[PDB]
C-alpha cells in the first residue's frame, strides 16, 4: 500500500483530567489509559466499552504497561512509586518503592518477571515482578529518564533522558553496552526485530537507528513536538508506518522506509501525548492531554 | 509528570 485508512471510531471519556498514555493488552484484548487524575482505566479494545477503573495512586500516573500474558498491568506514579495492579481483580498486588523523584516510564520485560523503571531521579531501577524488590539501580544519566524499554529476548534495555543521550543496558549486569550522543530525548524503543531503535527528540523529530552500528538509519519530520515526551509506535499489523503524537493536535503516521508523511488523523482538541498500536488488528489508541482528555480509537 | 511543562519552563 501507499497509505492507509485510518478513520475515527470511538471517543473515550471519563478521565478527568490530562491522559498520558494507551497501551494495548498483548492479547489484542483490552486498551490500558493512566490518567494525572491518578487512575488507570481498562476499556474495551474493539468497541470502546469502559470495563473498569483501578484506583491507589496518591498521585498522577505517567505510564502504565502490561504483562506479556495481559494479566498484571504495572504504573509509574508522581508519588514516586510504581504500582503492580491484578486487572481483573483490580487490587494492587504490590507497590515498588525506591525512587526519590516522580517515575516516569515503566515496562515489563517479555517474561514479565522483571520491570524496568525510569524517574526523575536520573536513575533507571530494575525490579523483580514476584517480590517487588528493587534488583538493581543504574547510574543512568544526568537528567529525568524520559522512557525506558526491553529488548525482543529482554536480554537488553534501552534508555532515553533530557540529558541527550540514549543508552542500551545489559539486563544480566546492569553495565552499560551502547551509548548514542545534544537536544534532549523523549522517547525511545526498540523495533520489533530488535535491530532498531526509534528515538524521538524534542526538536520536531523522530530518529531510527541501528545501534548494532550506531548509525541513524532514518529520520521522521513535519510533526509538532519541543516540549512532551510523546510516545511513538511501529505499526506492524498491516503497512509498516511509524505513528506518533504531536503538539499540534494530530494523529502523524509516515511510512517507514519512505519517510513520506502518509497520514495526519484529525480528531483530538489538544497535545496528543500517547499513540499506541493493536498487536493484531490494524487499530490506533490515540489520547490528548487536558482541554481533551479523551482517548480515540482509529481503525485502517 | 508526563502531562506537564515543568522542564521546558525553565
Amino acid at each position: 500500500p501507499v497509505k492507509p485508512n485510518y478513520a475515527l471510531k470511538f471517543t473515550l471519556a471519563g478521565h478527568t483530567k490530562a491522559v498520558s498514555s494507551v497501551k494495548f493488552s498483548p492479547n489484542g484484548e483490552w486498551l490500558a489509559s493512566s490518567s494525572a487524575d491518578k487512575l488507570i482505566k481498562i476499556w474495551g479494545a474493539y468497541d470502546g466499552k469502559f470495563e473498569k477503573t483501578i484506583s491507589g495512586h496518591k498521585l498522577g500516573i505517567s505510564d502504565v504497561a502490561w504483562s506479556s500474558d495481559s494479566n498484571l498491568l504495572v504504573s509509574a506514579s508522581d508519588d514516586k512509586t510504581l504500582k503492580i495492579w491484578d486487572v481483573s481483580s483490580g487490587k494492587c498486588l504490590k507497590t515498588l518503592k525506591g525512587h526519590s523523584n516522580y517515575v516516569f516510564c515503566c515496562n515489563f520485560n517479555p517474561q514479565s518477571n522483571l520491570i524496568v523503571s525510569g524517574s526523575f531521579d536520573e536513575s533507571v531501577r530494575i525490579w523483580d515482578v514476584k517480590t517487588g524488590k528493587c534488583l538493581k539501580t543504574l547510574p543512568a544519566h544526568s537528567d529525568p529518564v524520559s522512557a525506558v524499554h526491553f529488548n525482543r529476548d529482554g536480554s537488553l534495555i534501552v534508555s532515553s533522558s533530557y540529558d541527550g543521550l540514549c543508552r542500551i543496558w545489559d539486563t544480566a549486569s546492569g553495565q552499560c553496552l551502547k551509548t548514542l550522543i545534544n537536544p534532549p530525548v523523549s522517547f525511545v524503543k526498540f523495533s520489533p526485530n530488535g535491530k532498531y531503535i526509534l528515538a524521538a527528540t524534542l526538536d520536531n523529530t523522530l530518529k531510527l537507528w541501528d545501534y548494532s552500528k550506531g548509525k541513524c538509519l532514518k529520520t521522521y519530520t513535519g510533526h509538532k513536538n519541543e516540549k512532551y515526551c510523546i510516545f511513538a509506535n511501529f505499526s506492524v499489523t498491516g503497512g509498516k508506518w511509524i505513528v506518533s503524537g504531536s503538539e499540534d493536535n494530530l494523529v502523524y503516521i509516515w511510512n517507514l522506509q519512505t519517510k513520506e508523511i502518509v497520514q495526519k488523523l484529525q480528531g483530538h482538541t489538544d497535545v496528543v501525548i500517547s499513540t499506541a498500536c493493536h498487536p493484531t488488528e490494524n487499530i490506533i489508541a490515540s489520547a490528548a492531554l487536558e482541554n481533551d482528555k479523551t482517548i480515540k480509537l482509529w481503525k485502517s | 509528570a508526563r502531562t506537564t511543562s515543568q522542564l521546558y519552563d525553565a
